[PDB]
């Protein structure tokens, strides 16, 4: 009656990117991206991969208020470096940090 | 609220994970706000929260009785033995970063009672509802949908 | 620092 | 290789180790996902037949949602949502049901190893009860005298525990790191000593001690973490971790995919 | 003993038994 | 650039007021008897010894400021690196304390700079935003 | 309880002993039938009913082995002296000077009165589960706990009020914490 | 686990609730400093059993 | 009234515990602290949990329905 | 609803679960808390009282109070007291953290600011990072007793063109003082920016307070063992000093000095000598404690409590009373009948000391009730006279 | 319910203070607050 | 008094309030049930009508 249903918490919106590619004008190759559908856990990590890349001005996130699954993320990098082709080169990358670790745990358990 | 006149309300709910959490992964049910205690007095609420977390852990009942002998020390190193921080006192962890929290909590159970004065029974709008006979104003009355 | 009740136990036996 | 872990101890149903190598969000993260998005079975819409007792009805069909369930094959069920189905079938949801009768002169207990699976499985692995006494007698649900009727249908359908805490694969999950208080993320308070009144963790073993009179490596990051994940028995706690962390990688691809529809 | 002066936490005795003696309507009934 | 102000100042008294990081320190140049200091640092990351003879520099940049911190990549021919130890801050008072004899007030941060000298050395601080760069 | 002067000591004690007591639990525990009932006491010239007007006539001791006998933690209350040699009464026990309400106070000697006062009130809307036949009466507006708890720190009192039987409320792990703001 | 101590009328619970009153048959004394010539009243307020 | 399924904030095997426990006290003459113990319930809130339920469907079963 | 400023005109943000849902900072107006008070709202209907309500009842304008020419706004809960830790010396901030911080800020440019300290370790400074919020133009400064342009036990305030120098912020600059801050943006750059000012200071101060955390507990409220003998020891000067008077009067050698009788200038000697030694002995236990002593910060914050509360709490509660008389002989000559006739001593009349941590003992814990309610009846007449005068 | 049967009343010195001949007679604790604050006290 | 200086008036609501940090020091929560209840009459003109009529 007043109360948001829960497949979008990650169900997509229709004729609603999950994403929004969001130019800010703040600073020069800086963004900021609105994430529907999703909490801590998926932002937290995508600003601490985003703190290794060499190549990144500024990164850093915040949920706006509780009840919605947006939070919001900002990337500032260096010129010429997309953000939006910075995350491709963070986001591969996690997972290959758990395709490395999972198997590097699926071999951790056959051992048992 | 409380036993001890700490009425409150709901502020919020936070799912569990949320929740900052302590070492051996217990989460509170719920968070009060320390500005709550000092010029409420309210020490027993505290000292309740103590020895209730030793009774937890030993499996007796705390004995709130009150003009006994049962001091604080007594309870405290009670709880000491039983591997916890004397005075209640617990490390915590924010469970948003999952980071450590650069102070420590104060952490027990303590008894809560509910009481009637639920929302769903305190809300009410009008625009335009019926009006008395009288000064044909609006009526009063909430079950009545009083202005 | 407790509450203890079968001392009915103690009490029986201790009668 | 990335990080690792050192499975240290496991229950038939608990599951510890560290988690060497390894990121702090990371860490958290791994977490709270085990807490949240494991997808599971769980009895959900309680049609009521007849009701004798003395319980309200949905007191009972509120326990019958915290009943945990055999869910390894859990994945060869879709959700209820994507049913096209007549809003359930054999291949969204499982059907259970009950018989239970108060015929005896004493007290007749209930108990989840009492419920009825009435749906073609397709042989899965789900939905079985979760008995974890030895006596085979499950979950304690109600209390029947002599002369109280309860017949009741169920639809149990998958989900995470974030929509409701019933569809919880996880309990209590132990974590912590710089047991030995090395990193200086928290300031001991005390009134005399953090040594004698702050209990060492059982992981104190597992790091060297401080090796006081020395410089403050500031730049120690946090790995080698200490867990300790306890099931319930909706499945084993290895699987958990498995169906923890693949969930997390089907969550960030979720990411670069919708991202690739630039 | 049977005639040893007494100690506090007997009281409690003394007064379960006034209440069972009595109850709380006491007044009341009577 | 350049050292805007530079000096040896012997570590006459070093106290740790309350401040678990934090403390008070008495330093003197050996070149001109009347040119002191009293600062604040944390002291973890360069603590103290009573007389030790600082030479202090200031040097208002690195190369040899609307300028959004950057992390340093390789070989950035920057100061500080011959120098032990660095800052950022801004004056906030500047007090002729006698004749020529003047004070300066840094605050870093938060964190509190006072020499005490001759003008004709102290020329040369008219409020930069200045650094701190104190070796040995 | 009345205190008695002229005893076998050469001072002041209890006409209340012992074997009352033990007779006391054994009529508690048959539950042989003597029934050293609480009357007993009376007719045996045990306790003394008393009234405001007689307490102006006398002089009441606070705890019986604190006083009585003519005769230590940092943590314990500070407690006066037995001075007063003729005491006629003692207490039966103090905390029993407490209403219905107040005995539900843990600790209500640590606390700031009006604190109490508060509480009294507030219990008498908590929740709970008032009695319980409460599936058959066609009350209005009966409000019913699902899973009452007794709580922790009971009172020695509380018992009587048979509260660890119809509790009215839960006992929760709670944090006093500045968390999030709200 | 009931305890009486009321009563019913027309099918709802009723309790009489202690009041409470001035005991009879006492000789009291107060003033009366108000101005009126009466600076001291002795009361009885007789009552028959 | 019935032993709540799982705790409010662990959740682990309570729906089981309740009469374990209870042939425990009876039978083994058992203290509370030993008798959780040797239930496998070594964390606290569990240990709320039981040792403060209270079991009261055993007094509504006495009514004649 | 008896302020002007008790009724206000709040834009709407159109939210879930049904409360109404606002900003604390405004908490203070309404002398309103969320213990369960209920709010009605009203909703005009034609352009002109909109506009009629928002440009003269709005929030923002209504912050310097008419009534006593200084803002009736202050920062005031947790977060001044979660203010407060942050704008100490001995914190610092670090770069994934600072950064965080700074994004909260909504009207931000995207400045990183220096940190206060490279090489080693890029780290800030708390004092800093708030700065980013404030914005600019702000001149101002404050001089404490012992305020120096070093202060060297950081005291006073001093914020230029926006930028924090030094001091610690609290209430008295950032809370409801006469020219703290928020008076003073106020009078500069209009209210609206300072209604940014109060968001901002406290999604910020908010953010690292949640990851700082906070608490308390009994041990905030306990004392070095060994002040517990001092206090014990200005409790028996008291009584000395009380037993000793006594005799004074019955060696019929007190002289009242002009104007009060013999015994009530008996009492006065007393009462002092009560009151002063209780609060001879709360200042040591305040004395006594930590800058970890949570409470001794909440009070040091301004947040909650003040000096009496904690020595209630473990020093001494001293003199309880009726009319500002102590306790009165209720029956005859004794208050209690657990004690004999003309017995004036500090604890048969009524003094009280223990304090609320070790607990009362039953003639102390009936005394105290008395005054208790002594201020109940009060508070309930004193508000009903007042509500009518006010009237 | 139970406090309810041992309450009193008053209808209408000081009658709304505590005295202390209400030792252990009436609660020193509970009263409701407001218009009978001490005219209302629990046995 | 009771009819003439005050009066029950419409276009009200009344329910608990709920502390938040993250709402403008001007902003108010409405419960979007109450929001649903309570209404403003406006009237179209060429700007609004375009919005109003998707209301409608
Ligand atoms: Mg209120
Ligand atoms: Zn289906
Ligand atoms: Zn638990």
């Amino acid at each position: 009656m007043n109360a948001p249903d829960r497949f979008e918490l990650f169900l997509l919106g229709e004729g609603e990117s999950k994403l929004k590619i969001d130019p800010d004008t703040k600073a020069p190759n800086a963004v900021v991206i609105t994430f529907e559908k999703e909490d801590h856990t998926l932002g937290n990590l995508i600003r601490a991969e985003l703190l290794n890349d060499r190549k990144v001005l500024f990164a850093a996130y915040k949920v706006e208020h509780p009840f919605f699954a947006r939070f919001k993320l900002r990337i500032q990098t260096t010129e010429g470096y997309d953000p939006k082709d910075a995350l491709k080169n963070a986001c591969n990358s996690i997972i290959n940090k758990l395709g490395a670790l999972k198997t590097n745990f699926e071999t951790e358990w056959n051992l048992q | 609220a409380s036993r001890h006149g700490q009425k409150g309300t709901i502020g919020i709910t936070y799912r569990r994970e949320d929740m900052p959490f302590t070492a051996e992964g217990i989460v509170p049910d719920l968070i009060i706000n320390p500005h709550a205690i000092p010029s409420r007095m309210t020490v027993a609420h505290l000292i309740e929260c103590l020895l209730s977390k030793v009774a937890a852990l030993s499996g007796n009942e705390g004995d709130a009785s009150p003009f006994t002998d049962i001091t604080v020390e007594g309870i405290s190193k009670l709880l000491r033995e039983h591997g916890y921080q004397s005075r209640g006192f617990e490390v915590m962890y924010n469970g948003h970063t999952g980071k450590k929290l650069m102070a420590q909590i104060f952490f027990g159970p303590t008894y809560y009672q509910r009481l009637r004065h639920m929302v769903d029974d305190k809300i009410h709008a009008r625009a335009r509802g019926p009006m008395q006979v009288l000064t044909r104003q609006p009526v009063e009355g909430r079950s009545r949908d009083g202005g | 620092f407790i509450k203890r009740d079968r001392m009915r136990r103690n009490f029986l036996r201790m009668r | 290789e990335g990080p690792q872990v050192k499975i240290r101890e496991a229950s038939k149903d608990n599951v510890d180790f560290i988690l060497s190598n390894v990121d702090l969000a990371m860490a958290n993260s791994l977490r709270r996902v085990m807490i949240a998005e494991i997808p599971t079975l769980a009895i959900d819409s309680v049609e009521v037949e007849t009701n004798t007792t003395v319980l309200a009805d949905e007191f009972i069909a509120h326990r019958l949602g915290l009943i945990p369930l055999q869910s390894m094959d859990i994945e060869q069920l879709e959700y209820s949502r994507d049913c096209f189905c007549e809003d359930h079938c054999d291949k969204c949801s499982v059907v259970l049901t009950l018989q239970a009768f108060g015929e005896s002169e004493s007290t007749t207990n209930v108990y989840s190893k009492d419920l009825v699976i009435v749906s073609n499985l397709m042989g899965r692995n789900i939905g079985h009860p979760i008995i974890q006494d030895k006596e085979g007698n499950g979950v304690l649900i109600c209390k029947l005298r002599k002369g109280q009727e309860l017949k009741l249908t169920c639809v149990a359908k998958k989900g995470i525990a974030k929509e409701h805490a019933k569809w919880g694969p996880a309990a209590a999950i132990e974590f912590e790191y710089d047991p030995w208080n090395k990193l200086k993320h928290t300031d001991y308070w005390y009134e005399q000593d953090s040594a004698k009144e702050w209990p060492q963790s059982k992981n104190c073993e597992y790091e060297d001690p401080p090796n006081e009179g020395d410089p403050f490596d500031y730049k120690a990051q946090a790995d080698t973490f200490y867990m300790n994940v306890e099931s319930v028995g909706s499945i084993p706690v290895d699987q958990v971790v498995v169906r923890g962390i693949d969930t997390l990688q089907k969550k960030v691809a979720s990411i670069l995919l919708a991202l690739t529809q630039m | 003993d049977e005639s040893a002066p007494i100690t506090a936490e007997d009281s409690w005795a003394v007064i379960s038994a006034f209440f069972r003696e009595k109850g709380l309507v006491s007044q009341q009934l009577d | 650039s350049n050292t805007l102000f530079d000096d040896i100042f012997q570590v006459s008294e070093v106290d740790p007021g309350r401040y678990n990081k934090v403390c008070r320190i008495e330093a003197a140049s050996t070149t001109q008897d009347q040119c002191k200091l009293t600062l604040d640092i944390n002291v973890e990351l360069f603590p103290v010894a009573a007389q030790d003879s600082l030479t202090v520099t200031i040097a208002s940049s690195l190369n040899l400021a609307t300028r959004s911190w950057r992390p340093p990549q390789a070989g950035d021919r920057s100061l500080a690196d011959d120098y032990d130890y660095v800052m950022y801050g801004t004056a906030y008072k500047f007090e002729e304390v006698s004749k020529d004899l003047i004070a300066v007030y840094y605050s870093f941060g938060g964190l509190l700079m006072r020499l005490e000298g001759n003008y004709r050395n102290l020329n040369n601080l008219k409020q930069e935003n200045a650094y701190l760069l104190i070796r040995r | 309880f009345i205190v008695e002067d002229d005893e076998s000591l050469g001072h002041k004690e209890l006409k209340v002993r012992k074997g009352h007591i033990a007779k006391l639990m054994a009529t508690e525990y048959q539950d042989d039938v003597e029934e050293y009932t609480w009357s007993s006491l009376l007719n045996e010239g045990l306790v003394e009913y008393i009234d405001a007007e007689e307490e102006e006539s006398i002089l009441i001791a606070m705890q019986p082995e604190d006083l009585e006998p003519a005769e230590v933690d940092p943590a314990k209350r500070i407690r006066v002296s037995h001075h007063a040699t003729t005491f006629t009464h003692c207490e039966i026990h103090p905390s029993m000077i407490l209403g219905v309400a107040a005995s539900i106070i843990p600790f209500p000697d640590h606390n700031q009165s009006p604190r109490n006062t508060y509480q009294s009130a507030m219990g008498k809307q908590a929740m709970g589960v008032f009695l319980t036949n409460y599936n058959v009466r066609m009350d209005t507006m009966a409000n019913i706990l699902y899973y009452p708890q007794k709580p922790l720190g009971t009172t020695r009192a509380m018992e009587y009020l048979k509260f660890r039987e119809l509790p009215a409320g839960q006992n929760a792990i709670v944090a006093i914490a500045c968390y999030s703001g709200y | 686990f009931d305890m009486g101590g009321y009563f019913i009328i027309n099918g709802s619970e009723k309790v009489l609730i202690a009041q409470e009153r001035s005991a009879g048959n006492i000789v009291q004394v107060f003033k009366k400093a108000a101005p009126s010539p009466i600076s001291h009243v002795a009361e009885i307020r007789s009552a028959l059993e | 009234m019935i032993v709540p399924v799982r705790c409010f904030s662990c959740g682990k095997v309570v729906g089981d515990k309740w009469e374990s426990y209870l042939n425990l006290l009876q039978e083994d003459e058992l203290d509370e602290g030993t008798a959780l113990s040797r239930l496998g319930l070594k964390r606290y809130c569990c240990r709320r949990m039981i040792l403060t339920h209270v079991d009261l469907i055993e007094k509504f079963l006495r009514y004649n329905p | 609803s008896l302020h002007k400023m008790s009724m206000m005109a709040h834009r709407v943000k159109v939210i879930p679960y049904s409360t109404f849902r606002l900003n604390l900072s405004v908490t203070s107006p309404y002398n309103a808390d969320f213990d369960g008070d209920e709010m009605n709202l009203h909703v005009p209907q034609s352009e002109e009282t909109r506009a009629e309500l928002s440009q003269l009842c709005a929030v923002p304008l209504q912050i310097v109070s008419p009534q006593s020419n200084k803002p009736c706004m202050g920062i005031v809960q947790d977060t001044l007291c979660g203010i407060r830790k942050l704008t100490l010396r001995d914190t610092f901030i670090e770069l994934d953290q600072v950064l965080n911080m700074l994004y909260w800020v909504p009207d931000w440019d995207g400045v990183i600011p220096t940190p206060a300290i490279i090489k080693p370790k890029p780290l800030w400074s708390g004092k800093q990072i708030l700065s980013v919020a404030i914005p600019n133009g702000i001149h101002l400064q404050r001089f404490d007793e012992g305020t120096t342009l070093l202060s060297p036990k950081d005291n006073g305030m001093l914020i230029i063109d926006g930028q924090i120098i030094f001091g610690v912020v609290e209430k008295k600059t950032v809370g409801s003082s006469n020219g703290g801050l928020i008076h003073v943006v106020t009078r500069e750059k209009g209210p609206q920016v300072c209604a940014k000012l109060f968001g901002n200071i406290q999604k910020v101060v908010n953010f690292w307070l949640l990851h700082n955390g906070f608490s308390t507990g009994i041990g905030d409220t306990i004392a070095d063992g060994p002040t517990m003998r001092e206090i014990t020891e200005t409790i028996a000067e008291a009584k000395k000093k009380v037993l000793d008077v006594t005799k004074e009067a019955q060696a019929n050698l007190l002289t009242a000095k002009h104007g009060m009788t013999l015994r009530e200038s008996f009492e006065d000697n007393v009462v002092r000598f009560l009151n002063e030694a209780r609060d001879k002995a709360g200042r040591l236990a305040e004395v006594n404690l930590k800058d970890l002593n949570n409470v001794k910060q909440m009070v040091m914050a301004g947040s909650k409590g003040s000096f009496i509360n904690i020595a209630q709490m473990s020093a001494c509660v001293g003199q309880q009373s009726v009319e500002g008389k102590r306790i009165a002989f209720g029956f005859v000559d004794r208050t209690l009948p657990h004690f004999s006739k003309d017995d004036y001593s500090p604890e048969s009349k009524g003094f009280v000391e223990n304090s609320y941590l070790r607990g009362l003992t039953p003639q102390e814990f009936f005394f105290h009730a008395m005054g208790g309610r002594e201020g109940l009846i009060d508070t309930a007449v004193k508000t009903a006279e007042t509500g009518y005068i006010q009237r | 319910t139970l406090s309810h049967l041992r309450r009193t009343n008053t209808p209408i010195a000081k009658p709304r203070q505590l005295h202390n001949t209400h030792w252990g007679l009436v609660c020193p604790a509970e009263t409701p607050e407001g218009q009978a604050c001490g005219l209302v006290k629990n046995l | 008094r009771g009819n003439l200086m005050g009066k029950r008036v419409d276009f009200s609501a009344r329910t608990v309030i709920s502390g938040d940090p993250n709402l403008e020091l001007d902003q108010v929560g409405v419960p979007k049930s109450i929001a649903k209840t309570l209404t403003y009459p406006e009237v179209v003109t060429p700007y609004n009508i375009d919005r109003l009529t998707q209301l409608v």
